[PDB]
């Protein structure tokens, strides 16, 4: 499913 | 008026200080864009955001290292919706992706 | 129980083919309003046994029938007579705040 990330 | 909203997706901007601070949202099930209050949003998808997170979709893990601090694993992932990897924690990481570095060595 | 825990198979026999009055409530467990009302809700199953029937669904295990009614927020208070919808309270209130939005509806029927 969905992975989170930093703001990039 | 007390209450949460149910269809929230992600938080795209924020334009509010302290208690009574706004957000951008997205919707699940109409997918419009418009302001809110915290106040009606969930504490699980408004901790992301004030923590600099965002949602998206993973490709793969393709690198694995140990942090800057030394303590906690992380992995270099490819994203679905961009072209440049990035490195993120191991809770971060979508956990059947990283079962999937195991095949590789 | 005094209160009934709906799915959203069971929703159709349950409240459609009911009679009298019945009270939904919509909620969820990461929910904060829903869970301020809860206990308000036990106090208005005992007072109104009886006359009322009060009920929830919980929307993760059952995401089917919230969006059949357009509800966006949560808590959601459904009032059904017979099969059909009778008044709507949305947000958290206070017991008194309840009882005035029961009686009178119950009241001119
Ligand atoms: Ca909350």
């Amino acid at each position: 499913k969905r992975s989170k990330r930093k703001r990039t | 008026q007390v209450f949460e909203y149910a269809e929230v997706d992600e938080i795209v901007e924020k334009r509010g200080k302290g208690k009574d601070v706004e957000y951008l949202v997205r919707w699940k099930d109409g997918g419009d864009c418009e302001w809110v209050k915290g106040v009606h949003v969930a504490e699980d998808v408004a901790k992301d955001y004030e923590d600099g997170l965002e949602y998206a979709v993973a490709e793969s893990v393709i690198g694995k290292r140990v942090g800057d601090d030394g303590k906690t694993i992380e992995y270099l992932v490819k994203w679905t919706d961009m072209s440049d990897a990035t490195w993120e924690p191991q809770d971060n990481v979508d956990s059947t992706l990283v079962l999937l570095y195991q095949q590789q060595q | 129980d005094k209160i009934i825990h709906l799915t959203d198979d069971s929703f159709d026999t349950d409240v459609l083919k009911a009679d009298g009055a019945i009270l939904v409530d919509f909620w969820a467990e990461w929910c904060g309003p829903c869970k301020m009302i809860a206990p308000i809700l036990d106090e208005i199953a005992d007072e109104y046994q009886g006359k009322l029937t009060v009920a929830k669904l919980n929307i993760d295990q059952n995401p089917g029938t919230a969006p059949k009614y357009g509800i966006r927020g949560i808590p959601t208070l459904l009032l059904f007579k017979n099969g059909e919808v009778a008044a709507t309270k949305v947000g958290a209130l206070s017991k008194g705040q309840l009882k005035e939005f029961l009686d009178a509806n119950l009241a001119g029927s």
